[PDB]
DNA sequence: GGCCCCCCCGGC
């Protein structure tokens, strides 16, 4: 890096360093913890979706085993970097056959990102794992598990990072205002914590956003209405009157109400649809077929406006399969 | 197999055909007595069903099985023959015949023949599995209508199967490399068309002809491609242009007053070759394109020899000029 | 200069000049003075000033003198394989910072991390895109990345997790008409009122289209020489815009319901080479708009003109789809 | 010569067709030196790029038209050579990429991006031998370039903008994405009216001693012509040929022998709704594939002339226009022409 | 009715490999006083001219002044097959579709003679009208192959710069930036090795690596370069034959920022 | 400039840049006042290649304060072949570099050449890894050690060797027969370049790559003789000593079962 | 020993 750490960015300024700076995996880390304690290390498979902090997780694993200087008795792989069939024969092979050099202990192989790995690597690491276990061991981190052979998974510990509870993502913004001396407010941490989906990544980025935007951080507080304004997304006000409109109110004023909304601040389509999903999921329909044209006419139309378009159109015809599948309620 | 084309009419060729379950007999029942094991007669038979023709596979069974069981009975027969069963790749023509059975798809075959199992034929070949079900799932007598359901319908809803499979094949060898669905091409282009016309063939197989037709597309092709790029300079238009449009007009130049004028038109000919930089190979490429009633391959046979021996001995007799250089 | 088209001529040069994406702008200038700048993301439509505001920012950054050593830009032009972004990416931000001079660092902020800027970046591979996730992260403290899209689905979720979203908003006649005013003060273009607003609605979103309709209506009234103001209809016709006559027309034709009339009718009318978008457009509008059909027959054409739109954004023919388009609503 | 190539105006004040058109062209060549790039769209054989070509020649000198036809060499990922014909001019360039199939892309990163880098020699009309202008490069049918190539030139019509100048002639912006559609200039092209194109036909016909009783027999052509110029200039010289060079009120249109094969199609697909109808079809569409005859253009006319048929009710052309719809879509989305066109005419059969 | 004889084929040889790889298709006009040739690149971006006097020739001579559009790669085809030290003789006659090229030599055996198909090429009224160039100067070769391998390592760019007392080769990249200085220096004992330079006014000119690299492909021609460089012309680049001498005009890079 | 080091002859750096080339490819370089040192990891972690010169040979040296330089070994190769083998070559650095700069000078002519490298970040330690006490040292000409282990590696991919009472062992284990040769110390008066030392404190055993032994035997154009250094529990040291400087190789002996 | 080039799979 350049300079000091306060020039980095929040993803990467706020990375854990230790194990007990890890949030939201209390097994995982509980169960990892017990076994580099008494020895009993196998073979791990950190399966997770981007986000949940699996690369965090084996860092601080070799930092505590190894120590400071663990960047020099591991060997990390990643996608980054050229991974076939003669890397695994000749470079992983000499790692785990190989005595360490700087001080004595077991040799350790992160492969990150292995899902981007050929099958004959894959393969070939096979009788590699099992034959060097005694002084080498393995962890491979993944993010969909159809790309690993069968074979590789049965050589494996399995480990499943969960999306980040909403405790632990509370905690973790805490410890960040504590440290940027900023104020949140709670309707405003509710909102972070409903468009975050679990990922703590977007979660740094949208507090770092909402703090440029600030006037000036040392007296004012980030509420909701900084936070949909720095992310852009449509307000819960805006969808619920959005909606009402289609389902009650006749087509010219429900178009008029919704250029209007939409030309207010400047929202996108997809991100009104989705809020509209999300509220429709929890109404208790009477019947099937009405939720099933709901589904299918809005999944045709988020894949038309993912390949672009006439957004006007795709906005009538939202509206058009709303009032027609809501018709069928009767 | 294509790599022993250069073998073939240079050897003598002899083929040796799977060996009868009478011609081994005799020797079978002779290793059995050597090595004193019982080998009942009457099972012979379905262990070069398991072998199909494989003396040695069925020495080699014979081996491995008396070493710890001595006696080759009814009673046992059927696990043996299930565990060593030879699997073998199925021929195009082979795969074809099979997944255009009414058979398997019915509801006792489907048990002994699964999806899985019709995956895994069209797998055996996946690059000709395709062109071989849509060339003849057109030769069927289906048995797996439905009640109503006639078999234009069932030709429609496989075509429409046939080319959903095509846009997805289009898509597995883009950029992106989507080798990932080739199992969902299993079914949009070879199982489920064929599950809707299956039965009984009304003829021969046929091998797809879509491979030569795309050949002869892409020598047209080169041919109209050099013919415009020759007469680019004098035509404002393009290589289909020049096809649908220009080429019934040069004919009508070209062509036509050698059969009202005989060798007269020569020069006439002569001078438009001039004009538009062409040859008497775009000549024969040009005559060449002409399809339906409007063929030129009688009319030019039926041209007099003196006329085009006049002709070609007057192009060969002056200097024309060249509109590409070094082409 | 005068050498250069109005889009050129006047793109932006510092991020003052950006209008109606101010939620980014305020804190890409905010980061001038905290230099702790993220990865970014840039997705929206055409048209609304995303590469403009990079290159601006990168300007404003780092200056003159240090913008050629310390940007990488690759495009859509260049070959980005997978083999390309793991050895001449992983390389350049591997790379130390240029040392900067005194006067850059006078008179400009000049942060201490280099600049790599992967516009269209929708068009890469996704095994390409999975090589950048370590290196953005490891080399974060003396890299930056900057991903210019249209469409956000084509990053995969990792990157689009590790960088920074922006959106970027449709430029429309509520938000971009000052800089359009100001363009035509500056070319001394005379319009009649209302003749902007109709340029900016006619491009839904898009300033460059604008742009570019005002200059050939600039050029057109100067090559008349007759001073008078240019008019909407003058507009219309340079946009495309079928006229309100031959809609009428068309609605009629599609209200008689007769097959061979509507046929008839479409081959006469794709002769004169209007776009099938435009007049799909037109008649969602008018057809949506009026106040003479009932809640089923809006229900039907919403979904037949979305179904029209999705099948012409594919690359089809027009006639076909155009034929078929007012046959259907001829029978709703 | 031909008579649709021998008279082909070579100058804007020449045009005998939309004078509104000709005006603009002339007040963008008033100033060419701020020219945006320009996007041509109409229908075919109109005059696109006739009109194209005038403009050149107003921008620049009569030059224009002294065109060259050399070869470039280019090398794909697996050390592939592939040849491209480059039509040159020493004011303008002129390339049609479409012609290496999915490798267009490589012409937009490898020989466009060398003219538009760098500037070239003028010995001629200049002092120095340096070139102080801009050079205007002509993409023909641009609507055939595949999207990596469009993606590739957004940036480079961009970055060269006061280098290099771009003029695209195609006959439809449905394969034209967005981005490209926003950089460029959108001109439309409307086809000639009948009465000019009898004008036209006329001119040919007084000028090149044809014997015409009745002016009305040309206007018939331009009813055959359905707006194309160039189909009427060709129909009219064919004519000529085979009438010896006087057309009477009998003479019959003379169709191009694809129509004809089309309509045999149709006409077979109507009156025989079999499986072995399918087959024989089948084997007709092989013919007119393997002769170099697009596939859209063969469903677009067997779906018109389906439609044509007098015997057939407003159902069953709603049907066919709809199959239609769809497997136009289907075509554009796959590689096998024939899968499709099969369906195509399984789905009509069945629906009549 | 034309003769060249040659005092070395070898001469030849070389004059036409020094610009095989530029262009294809060059006119020669076969004057009286000599060969002339000038052909435009087929991108319109690079002008090959060249001339051969009178004197260079061991026996020249022409009845009527000829342009011959005749092939370059043709021509290191039938100049491959033959010997070292020969008289190559360029004979033609009143209407021909091919040139006999007499191959000459003191000895009556090593005799390869050939016989060269033409070709039509069109040729127009170019000018090469001279201009008021800033610098122009001329040096070895092995300096030029030395340089130019060098620096096309490390960048696409061989910049000249050629200021009082200072010539500048700049190269700059992804990996890293190289220049290298060449500077008046003449050698008493050895001559060859020196430089002879003029210059009125400060140039600096971005030139490319393929181009310059093969060039210095065909430096084999002549022991010595010649350096022209202007400010708003076309700098040239000419390598000196005997009697006359081979030019490329290559037009600089447009520069974006300036 | 603020480091400035003059070297006697191109060759002298080339040299060494090229005896351990062939095994890394990132290297790191510390400029003190005392020298320059460098320390390089393989990709595959098993070799580390330590190089030291001292200010003696250079002939004219100053570094005001320290400086990190990271570079691309390939790329550093590439300039020097750029370079001549009769100029003078200089290293030229500045306050916290972007880039090194090497000087080519010619004093016969007036030709210069400037080259410029760009630094590489590359943040890392040395923890001079060096055992105090190892269980044994030996001594020989560093030719026949390069014969000793191109002979043996023809037949096995791995050498092991055996320091026992007196005698040195080298044995190679392979698939078309096996190998061993015996050495003994010997000291001679007459050629003391060709004696071979040894002092044990335990007898050693310790298995090895036959790949990293023949890219280290690489540095035998550096000097005449080669130190051994063997230790159980701890790396296998190379030494090659310069002129005023050395060069040392680190390699982990292969896991034993 | 190192490039350079050509042929061939690619799902479970
Ligand atoms: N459990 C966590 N606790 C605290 N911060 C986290 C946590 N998980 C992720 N983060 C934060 O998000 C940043 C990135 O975490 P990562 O370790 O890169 O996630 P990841 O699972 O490795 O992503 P993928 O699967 O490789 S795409 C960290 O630097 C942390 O700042
Ligand atoms: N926010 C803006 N402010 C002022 N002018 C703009 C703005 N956006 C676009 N323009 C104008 O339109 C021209 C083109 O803008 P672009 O930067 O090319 O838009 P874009 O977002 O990069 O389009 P895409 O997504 O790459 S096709 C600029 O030179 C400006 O003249
Ligand atoms: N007299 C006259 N003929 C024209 C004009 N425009 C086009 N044509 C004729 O129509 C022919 C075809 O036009 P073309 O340029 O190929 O149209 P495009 O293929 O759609 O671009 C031309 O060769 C001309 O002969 C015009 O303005 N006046
Ligand atoms: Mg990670
Ligand atoms: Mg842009």
């Amino acid at each position: 890096e350049k300079r000091s750490k306060e020039n980095l960015p929040w993803v990467e300024k706020y990375r854990p360093e230790t194990l007990d700076e890890v949030y939201g995996q209390n097994e995982v880390i509980t169960t990892v913890r017990k076994f580099v304690d008494e020895g009993k290390l196998p073979h791990l498979l950190f399966y997770g979706p981007p986000g949940t902090g699996k690369t965090s997780t084996i860092v601080a694993l070799a930092r505590e085993i190894y120590g400071k200087n663990y960047s020099n008795m591991v060997l990390e792989l990643n996608a980054s970097d050229d991974r076939g069939i003669d890397v695994v024969r000749n470079q992983i092979k000499d790692f785990a056959s190989t005595r360490q050099i700087f001080s004595k202990g077991f040799k350790l192989i992160i492969l990150d990102e292995a899902d981007a790995m050929t099958n004959a690597a894959q393969n070939a690491l096979r009788r590699v794992i099992e034959r060097y276990t005694k002084n080498t061991r393995f962890c491979v981190l993944a993010n969909y598990a159809h790309k690993l052979t069968p074979a590789l998974l049965s050589r494996c510990t399995r480990f499943r990072f969960q999306p980040l509870p909403q405790e632990a993502i509370e905690r973790r913004i805490a410890n960040v205002l504590v440290h940027e001396k900023l104020k949140l407010s709670p309707n405003a941490e509710k909102a972070l914590i409903e468009l975050s989906n679990g990922d703590m990544r977007r979660v740094l980025n949208v507090l770092q956003s909402c703090k440029a935007t600030l006037d000036n951080p040392d007296e004012d507080e980030i509420s909701d209405d900084v936070i949909y304004e720095c992310c852009g997304a449509p307000r819960p006000s805006d969808l619920k009157a959005v909606l009402k409109s289609i389902l009650e109110d006749d087509w010219g004023t429900a178009h008029y109400t919704l250029n209007k909304v939409r030309s207010a601040k400047g929202l996108a389509l997809i991100d009104l649809i989705e809020g509209i999903v999300k509220i429709l999921e929890d109404y208790e329909l009477q019947n099937e077929e009405t939720r099933v044209h709901l589904l299918t006419k809005l999944a045709d139309i988020e894949y038309s406006i993912s390949k672009g378009g006439n957004d006007q159109i795709q906005g009538s015809a939202v509206i058009g399969a709303i009032k027609a599948s809501f018709e069928n309620e009767t | 197999l294509p790599k022993m084309r250069p073998f073939d009419r240079v050897c003598l060729d002899i083929q040796f055909r799977r060996p009868d379950a009478n011609s081994i007999k005799s020797r079978l029942m002779t290793i059995a007595i050597r090595e004193k094991f019982k080998l009942d007669p009457n099972v012979i038979d379905r262990l070069i069903q398991t072998t199909r023709g494989d003396i040695r596979q069925v020495i080699n069974l014979l081996s491995t099985i008396s070493t710890t069981t001595k006696t080759i009975n009814h009673e046992n027969i059927n696990e043996i023959s299930k565990a060593w069963e030879k699997n073998i790749a199925l021929k195009p023509f082979d795969i074809a015949h099979k997944m255009l059975d009414g058979q398997i798809y019915s509801d006792i075959g489907s048990r002994n023949f699964t999806l899985n199992d019709k995956i895994a034929l069209y797998f055996d070949d996946f690059d000709f599995t395709p062109l071989m079900i849509q060339e003849n799932y057109l030769s069927t007598r289906p048995s797996v209508l439905k009640p109503g359901q006639s078999h234009l319908e069932a030709v429609a809803e496989a075509a429409n199967c046939i080319s959903l499979g095509d846009i997805v094949e289009k898509k597995i060898r883009s950029s992106e490399q989507l080798w990932s669905l080739l199992p969902l091409h299993a079914v949009l282009s070879s199982v489920y068309p064929a599950s809707k016309v299956a039965g009984h063939m009304a003829g021969r197989i046929n091998f797809t002809a879509w491979l030569g037709q795309n050949s002869k597309s892409a020598k047209y092709y080169r041919l109209l491609q050099e013919i415009h790029y020759h007469t680019r300079l004098g035509t404002s238009t393009d290589k289909i242009g020049l096809r649908l449009d220009y080429l019934p007009t040069f004919r009508k130049r070209l062509l036509d007053p050698f059969l009202k004028q005989g060798a007269d038109a020569i020069s006439s000919v002569i001078e438009v070759m001039d004009d538009y930089y062409l040859t008497k190979e775009d000549w024969d490429s040009i005559m060449e394109f002409f399809v339906g009633p409007d063929v030129t391959t009688a009319i030019i046979k039926k041209i007099p020899a003196t006329v085009k021996s006049g002709f070609t001995r007057k192009y060969n007799s002056m200097t024309h000029p060249v509109a590409i250089y070094r082409t | 200069l005068a050498q250069q088209p109005w889009v050129e001529k006047y793109r932006p040069k510092n991020l003052d000049e950006v209008t109606a994406q101010d939620h980014a702008v305020t804190v890409l200038k905010k980061t001038l003075k905290s230099a702790n700048l993220p990865h970014m993301l840039f997705y929206g439509p055409p048209g609304t000033g995303k590469t403009s505001t990079i290159l601006a920012l990168t300007k404003e950054l780092y200056g003159p003198d240090l913008m050629k050593s310390r940007i990488l830009e690759l495009n859509a032009s260049d070959e980005r394989g997978i083999s390309i972004v793991r050895e001449k990416v992983k390389n350049f931000a591997r790379l130390t910072v240029s040392k900067p001079s005194k006067h850059d660092l006078e008179n400009y902020p000049c942060p201490p991390y280099k600049i790599i800027i992967l516009d269209e970046a929708d068009s890469m591979t996704a095994d390409a895109q999975s090589a950048l996730r370590r290196t953005m992260e490891t080399y974060s403290g003396v890299t930056r990345f900057c991903l210019i899209c249209n469409y956000v689905t084509r990053i995969i979720d990792p990157l689009a997790s590790r960088c920074s979203k922006f959106r970027f908003k449709a430029l429309d006649a509520s938000n971009a008409i000052d800089r359009l005013r100001f363009i035509s003060e500056q070319e001394n273009v005379k319009c009649d009122d209302g003749v902007l607003e109709r340029i900016l609605d006619i491009s839904a979103g898009d300033l460059r289209r604008g742009i570019t309709l005002l200059q050939s209506a600039s050029k057109g009234a100067q090559y008349l020489g007759d001073g008078k103001n240019i008019t909407s209809t003058q507009v219309e016709e340079l946009a495309g815009v079928v006229p309100h006559d031959i809609l009428i027309e068309i609605v009629e034709k599609v209200k008689s319901g007769d097959f061979d009339e509507i046929k008839k009718y479409v081959n006469t009318f794709m002769k004169s080479g209007w776009s099938a978008a435009s007049v799909v457009n037109q008649l969602h509008e008018y057809y949506i708009t009026n106040d003479n059909f009932d809640t089923n027959f809006k229900n039907q054409i919403s979904w037949l003109l979305f179904t029209t739109d999705s099948r012409l954004n594919n690359g089809t023919n027009e006639h076909i789809q155009l034929l078929n388009l007012l046959v259907k609503i001829s029978q709703l | 010569s031909l008579w649709v190539d021998k008279y082909r105006p070579k100058s804007l004040n020449a045009l005998s067709h939309n004078e509104e058109l000709t005006n603009f062209l002339k007040s963008l060549s008033d100033q060419p030196r701020d020219l945006p790039h320009l996007l041509l769209y109409g229908p075919n054989g109109t005059g696109k790029k006739t009109r194209c070509m005038a403009l050149l020649e107003s921008i620049f000198g009569p030059g224009v038209y002294r065109l060259k036809i050399d070869v470039r060499q280019f090398v794909t990922a697996s050390n592939r050579k592939l040849e491209l014909n480059v039509v040159s001019s020493p004011y303008h360039l002129e390339i049609t990429p479409s012609d290496m199939g999915n490798n267009d892309r490589i012409v937009i990163q490898e020989l466009l991006k060398e003219v538009a880098q760098m500037e070239q020699v003028d010995f001629q009309d200049s002092k120095d031998g340096l070139a102080h202008r801009y050079k205007c490069v002509i993409i023909n049918e641009a609507n055939s370039l595949t999207k990596d190539a469009q993606a590739a030139l957004r940036r480079t019509m961009e970055k060269y903008s006061k280098n290099i100048r771009l003029i695209m002639v195609c006959d439809s912006m449905s394969p034209i994405i967005a981005p490209i559609k926003s950089r460029c200039l959108l001109i439309r092209c409307p086809a000639p009216s009948d009465s000019e194109i009898s004008t036209i036909l006329s001119d040919v016909v007084t000028n090149e001693r044809i014997q015409l009783e009745t002016k009305d027999i040309l206007k018939r052509i331009a009813q055959a012509s359905n707006g194309n110029l160039r189909v009427s200039l060709l129909m009219l010289e064919s004519m000529a040929l085979n009438n010896e060079l006087a057309l009477k009120s009998s003479s019959p249109i003379i169709k191009p022998d694809w129509i004809i094969v089309i309509h045999k199609l149709t006409r077979k697909i109507v009156k025989e709704r079999s499986v072995n109808s399918l087959i024989e079809c089948r084997a007709v569409l092989y013919d007119l594939l393997a002769h170099c005859i697009p596939a859209n253009i063969i469903l677009k006319e067997l779906t018109f002339s389906l439609l044509d048929v007098e015997t057939l009710n407003t159902t069953n052309k709603s049907s066919i226009i709809e199959y239609s719809s769809v497997f136009d879509e289907r075509l554009s989305l796959g590689n096998k022409a024939i899968f499709h066109l099969e369906g195509f005419i399984a789905k009509v059969m069945c629906c009549l | 009715m034309l003769e060249a004889k040659f005092e070395e084929a070898s001469l030849f040889k070389r004059i036409i490999d020094g610009f095989k790889d530029c262009v294809q298709l060059v006119n020669f006009q076969c004057k009286e006083d000599g060969i002339i040739a000038q052909a435009v690149d087929d991108s319109r971006v690079l002008l090959v001219s060249l001339e051969i006097g009178v004197e260079a020739f061991q026996e020249y001579r022409c009845d009527h002044p000829v342009t011959l559009g005749m092939d370059l790669t043709s021509l290191s085809k039938i100049l491959r097959c033959g010997n070292n030290t020969d008289t190559l003789t360029l004979i033609a006659d009143n209407t021909p579709d091919s040139i006999i090229l007499l191959f000459e030599d003191t000895k009556k055996d090593r005799i390869a003679e050939y016989s060269l198909k033409l070709m039509d090429i069109d040729a127009d009224f170019l000018k090469i009208e001279e201009l008021q160039y800033d610098s122009t100067l001329s040096l070895p070769s092995s300096e030029f192959s030395k340089i130019v391998r060098d620096l096309s390592q490390l960048s696409d760019s061989i910049n000249i710069m050629i200021t009082k007392e200072t010539i500048k080769f700049v190269a700059d990249g992804d990996i890293g930036s190289g220049s290298v200085i060449i500077k008046p220096f003449v050698d008493m004992e050895h001559p060859e090795t020196s430089i002879k330079l003029e210059m009125d006014q400060p140039v600096d000119l971005t030139f490319g690596a393929k181009y310059l690299l093969d060039i210095i492909k065909g430096s084999s021609l002549s022991d010595r370069v010649g350096i022209r460089l202007s400010s708003e012309a076309p700098a040239l680049f000419q390598f000196d034959l005997k009697s006359g001498f081979l030019q490329f005009f290559l037009a600089p890079k447009f520069n974006d920022e300036e």
